[PDB]
RNA sequence: CCGUACGGCUAACCCGCGGAAGCGGGGACAGCGGUAGGUGGGCAGUUUGGCUGGGGCGGCACACCCUCGAAAAGGUAUCGAGGGUGCCCUAAGGUCGGCUCAGGCGGGUCUCCGCCGUAGAGUGCAAGGGCAAAAGCCGGCCUGACUGGACCCGUAACAGAGGCGGGUCCAGCCGCGAAAGCGUGGCCUAGCGAACCCCUGUGCCUCCCCGGUGGGGGCCAGGGAUGACAGAAAAGCUACCCUGGGGAUAACAGAGUCGUCUCGGGCGAGAGCCCAUAUCGACCCCGAGGCUUGCUACCUCGCUGUCGGCUCUUCCCAUCCUGGCCCUGCAGCAGGGGCCAAGGGUGGGGGUGUUCACCCAUUAAAGGGGAACGUGAGCUGGGUUUAGACCGUCGUGAGACAGGU
RNA sequence: CCGGUAUGUGAAGCCCGGGUACAACCGGGUGAAGCACCGGUAAACGGCGGGGGUAACUAUAACCCUCUUAAGGUAGCGAAAUU
RNA sequence: GGGUGAAAGGCCAAUCGAGGCCGGCGAUAGCUGGUUCCCGCCGAAUUAUCCCCCAGGAUAGCCCGGCCGGAGGUAGGCAGUGGGGUAGAGCACUGAUUGGGGGUUUAGGGGGCGAAAGCCUCCGGCUCCCUGUCAAACUCCGAACCCACUGCCGCCGUAGAUGGCCGGAGUAGGGGGGCGGUGUAAGCCGUCACCCGAGAGGGGAACAACCCAGACCGGGGUUAAGGCCCCAAAGUGCCGGCUAAGU
RNA sequence: CUUGGAUCACGGGGCAGGGAGUUCACCCGAGCGGCGAGGUUAAGGGGGUCAACCCCGAAGCCGCAGGGAAACCGACAGGUCCGCAGCCCGUAGGGCGAGGGACGGGGUGUGAAAGCGCCCGGAGUCGCUCGGGUGAGACCCGAAGCCGGUCGAUCUAGCCCGG
RNA sequence: GAGUACCGUCGGUCGGAUAUCCGGCGGGAAGCUGGGAGGCAUCGGCUCCCAACCCUAAAUACGUCCCGAGACCGAUAGCGAA
RNA sequence: AGGGGGAACGCGGGGAAUUGAAACAUCUUAGUACCCGCAGGAAAAGAAAGCAAAAGCGAUGCCGUUAGUAGGGGCGACCGAA
């Protein structure tokens, strides 16, 4: 499925239709200096069992699309509706 | 589960001990702070059967 | 300057001998302490779903859409009938303009002209519904598949709701169009998902007397998944088995029913040297009984749970012999088929736990059934369903077999 | 199960760089045992095949063609305590 | 969770697939059992959604007790404004279904005069005219009946309507009878809201739900269902006709 | 108990005595009572005829202002209408009308803003009793089993010593 | 007033959360021009205090006992035992 | 000099499971039952390297409140100070 590389949309900071580049969101991994991860680390310690659930191999056949739209006049990004599932996705002219 | 004979032998009960009170003594040579170079001389006097040696002993 | 791999030494430490003192051998390895990764049913704690004309194996009726069922408002179930979705599309999405389909007839040869044509075509994908100067095909310009927020309908009738879905609008920024007008994804009805946690975006609030830096917490929006789909992180044996309970639920006899079963009937095709009925009677149609087997699940889960045999008494007739009769394709001797008749009789043995079935020799003939599949406060105890053990198959294994001993 | 380990991966610690007026934190290097890899072992667990065609009346196939395995059940015994 | 075992899970003081004794311990259970005086007023439900839920719970519906507020409400009917696709009927669409006739010949396999894929047909097909049959998932038509609303009758209501607030429950196995789907049937699954459950009394010989009929106490009288030869209260009743089989 | 009991479903030989919704802590409501924009004391102290009685003690808790995650900001002791009771004029009806219902205006969060949500025009608190919910053994009885510490080999299993 | 304050790591425990207390292991100070605390770490300012040695009454908890009392039971009750 | 005894109260160590979460493993039960040691008529603590915040207090211990609060937690059931 084909989506453009640039689209003309409302920018709520400039408050008008500007041109926007389309970017996908790249997923990073958990941080260690967070509070939940700290909790987890101190609950794993010592003599225990395993204190949380561990679902191994749980996924959907297709996932949604994170998509950020970044203006050119100011360079700020924003979201444009909800997501939609498709298996293939390729950006074009 | 239950145990093995392997595992009960390691505790030292009459079912597993050796009856050494039935045997003739231990067999060692001589302590060598006594045998510097003196080359002791001795005489055999008896030959006997030991129930813990699979070999005869001699006095 | 920091480690190393290797050779060597003895003075720590381990071994031995010995009152001891020391002597010998090994040696910075080992052992001891602390930490890090692996292996690990040797030992533990637990899990191993539910619906289910019993249960298990099978399937999913365990999340959604359409037609029927469904009883001309609404609503309405079953392991009820018939089918589909767990996607695809920058166009198949918005608008503006122009034009009309499948099929056939008549020409021309193996896409060309004309005509009839209410849609018999097509619509991104099922079914149903909708649609013709179109909601279909041909094109031109765009990205309302947007932002901030209200209210209402459905799932879920009447009559409670989290999450999801749809609809009518206010404001902003925009597209198409001469204009009016339309446009908050796909003509309508399917294509998906809580809490906590994490990632991204944006711009603001906060961290223990004060003020700075680094790093942390919060509000708002989007996304990563739980298909048992209003969401546990998870395999099996028990015939050594225990408890608590159940006729809400099977095997066993009873009740109900009779497809199957046994015993019959109507009609007359045709066969019988010719002759429909001596005898046989098709194909089709109509029944009795409750002595087979099934279906259901109304009684009984500690009443008794049982098969066969022996002993003992009684009943039905749909009669095997014994008495009496009628038809014959009945010369006699006999046979075949039918009516009355239930007083009496219907036995002995071989292999098998057998019932039945098969076989022998006799006999007037050696009938079939019921009585809680009559009869264990009457016997026996061969079979079957405990605990022991063997074989064959299946299983990694514990183990199982409506398989044998 | 055993042996070998040239090579890959592989935890903590140590080393280098970045960041932090110090730390947390990020990245890389070194990198044992184990796994991966190469080999030996069945009086170790266990396993040891199909479809077709053919000889002087009929039968049968000593024989051949194929599909195929890590290897295709040998000697014996056989309706067996196994049919 | 240890011993011993020529191994049967065999023995360990009448106790062993993990002893006996006190303690944790008045362990837990959605499972079984029980729960103590009288009269009076009202009076149910076993069904929709969710739960590793199906012998159990929650949210609602159905009962009770109090109070607020303050004038309409509608379990019945008549007329009207609207909606609907059932029974029945029929072929105008979808699809099935007998046969005879025309007319054109062919999508195609049988042949001949096939002097050679044709001028001639086959037996099929295609268009019409008659004839004879169908529909739970068809409809050119189309009831009885059902629903919503408006107005009038009729009933309730100021001795307090529709309605609202606060509190206390029980119910999550239903069954007879009528209607529908499935099934050889028995039965299974639903629906209707009349009855049993939670309902005495009179009759059906006796009978949970079939007929009459809804019940404070003492007495009197007339009826219902049905009955009137004896049992057994009341007719060996009246007229007309049939049965000879104790039907 | 059950849809369903004279049941071939369970409990049921006779008499007498015993024998099952209790107590605490929090929460929701009511029937009464006291004070009232305020209400109420605890521990404790003093006095007495000394476990009864009397006086002091408001620390604290609830309430009088709400919104918002937070920083922070910070409201009507009545402007209009309809109108029950009751009162006035009367003779049916009409007027004022507390409490009750509906509008309007305001505070704050969210948002450019409009509009939406909560809130504002003075009634609460303190006690006795009762009904209920939650937790504690929680109306009464009933398990198989899980854990801890001690006792046992005069039975029976095995081994040693002496007969 | 030194294997002490402190720093990292492991185990336990706490309401103690990047911010409780105890212990093991490996490192480790200054010491009066000195040193510690102020709820993540660090810099500065301000405020409060001087650890790593010892003793100490009163107000408190109990009741195998005593005095004294009681909307307690009254011989199958009340303690198991009148 | 010690050694042994003593209901409950006391100081110091070791340390479960049933049960609840309608299963269960982190949690809960619980620093509980029970075990080991040491003291008394009371024991233990106790004289700031503290509390706090622009103001200040002045050793310990007990009651009433603070408060089911701050805060911990499959952020669940629940636990819980100064
Ligand atoms: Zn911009």
């Amino acid at each position: 499925m084909k989506y453009p590389k640039q689209i003309r949309t409302y920018c709520p900071f400039c408050k008008r239709h500007t041109i926007h580049k389309v970017e996908k969101v790249k997923k990073r991994p958990r941080s260690e200096l967070s509070a939940g991860q700290r909790r987890f680390r101190r609950k794993l310690k010592g003599y225990t069992g395993f204190p949380r659930p561990n679902p191994a191999g749980r996924e959907k056949p297709v996932k949604k699309l994170d998509l950020r739209f970044r203006c050119t006049v100011c360079g700020k990004a924003h979201t444009r509706g909800q997501g939609f599932r498709v298996k293939k996705f390729e950006l074009v002219e | 589960g239950k145990s093995l004979i392997q595992q009960r032998r390691g505790k030292g009960t009459t079912t597993f001990r050796a009856p050494s009170h039935r045997y003739r003594g231990a067999v060692r040579y001589v302590p060598l702070n006594l045998v510097q170079e003196r080359t002791l001389r001795g005489v055999v006097e008896e030959i006997l059967h030991d129930p813990g040696r699979t070999a005869p002993v001699a006095r």
